[PDB]
């Protein structure tokens, strides 16, 4: 009896070992799950931090948290174009007394036979200004001549 | 790149999509009475 | 393993014992294409991949923020081109 | 036969218990690093 038993302790025991390894993995992707929710709570829900794909892919507008069992829940609301429309675009131009000029978040195109600043994320005209322009004391090559912008 | 201009899709209109994402941080909290898993309450077990 | 060869193949004796290594669902020639095509979305219309701009409008804007004045960025547009095929190359000679 | 077989499988089972357990620690070391290149991905080729 005592080297059957001894069987059966040897199976149990080996059993129970095998158990507690697989727990300590599923423990450690556990812990590591958890940091990444406290992040996403941190730098999605209550703040926005600068990294693209972090909360969720696409245009990451914002993100709300919510309890589920043995984890959260996290809403990520993103920005979604819905229609598109191709529209030519320069990345810059030389204006003036050759000082160069970048769209700040946006792209240069010509409405109404002028040069106007338009969002890079919604079709919308706007005048050039300081606001949505970033300048160069000298333009980069292959920026478009614009001696009449300003 | 023509006359210095090149062709881009700029969106005229948008919706927001939601995307819910669950992250689990908790499990079970699995807790084994080893000595009544192994020997139950055998006394000959227990002492082996 | 079964083409009449005349090498035993280790991985053979390992396969016919239970031991396989089975191939991952996506093909690293699959990882091929994606990489590709996301390298080449950095550097035509729309740039995808690229902030929406061209990659050498990226790696001047790039540059400038570590601060670097805008005016050597735009003047050693073509030495900086240079230099990054060069750090490619030197990528590239760097496996062998 | 019974006996000397049994000792082989318990020996078989335990390597094998022992590769599954490597197995499973170098399998999370992948899942993260491969965590880490996205990471690298969404923040150093698409963006910065
Ligand atoms: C945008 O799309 C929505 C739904 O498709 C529609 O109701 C709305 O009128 C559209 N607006 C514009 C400006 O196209």
């Amino acid at each position: 009896a005592q080297v059957q038993i001894d069987r059966l302790i040897n199976g149990r025991l080996t059993a129970l070992n095998a158990y507690v390894s697989q727990q300590l993995s599923d423990i450690s992707l556990v812990k590591f799950g958890a940091a990444l929710a406290m992040e996403k709570v941190n730098e999605c829900v209550k703040s926005q931090s600068p990294r693209i794909n972090f909360c969720g892919n696409g245009n990451h507008i914002l993100s709300l948290v919510q309890n589920a069992p043995y984890g959260l829940l996290f809403m990520h609301f993103s920005y979604k174009p819905i229609s598109f429309k191709t529209v030519l675009v320069s990345p810059g131009l030389c204006i003036s007394g050759d000082v160069g000029i970048a769209p700040k978040q946006g792209y240069f195109i010509k409405h109404n036979d002028h040069w106007m600043f338009t969002g890079s994320s919604y079709y919308y005209p706007e005048p050039i200004s300081d606001k949505n322009v970033v300048f160069m004391n000298t333009c980069s090559v292959n920026f478009t001549k614009a001696p009449l912008v300003y | 790149s023509v006359g210095g201009l090149y062709e881009i899709k700029i969106p005229t209109n948008f919706t927001i999509v939601g995307q819910e994402e669950f992250i689990q941080t908790n499990s079970p909290k699995v807790t084994i009475d080893c000595s009544l898993f192994v020997c139950s309450n055998y006394a000959a077990c227990h002492d082996l | 393993c079964t083409g009449g060869s005349e090498i035993r193949d280790l991985l053979c004796v390992q396969s016919f014992n239970g031991i396989k290594v089975l191939p991952p669902i996506l093909s690293e020639s699959q990882i091929s294409g994606y990489t590709t095509a996301a390298t080449v979305a950095a550097m035509f219309p729309p740039w995808s991949a690229a902030a929406g701009i061209p990659f050498s409008l990226n790696v001047q804007y790039r540059i400038n923020g570590l601060g670097v004045t805008m005016d050597v960025l735009n003047k050693n547009q073509k030495l900086i081109a240079t230099a990054f095929n060069n750090a490619l190359l030197s990528i590239q000679n760097g496996f062998s």
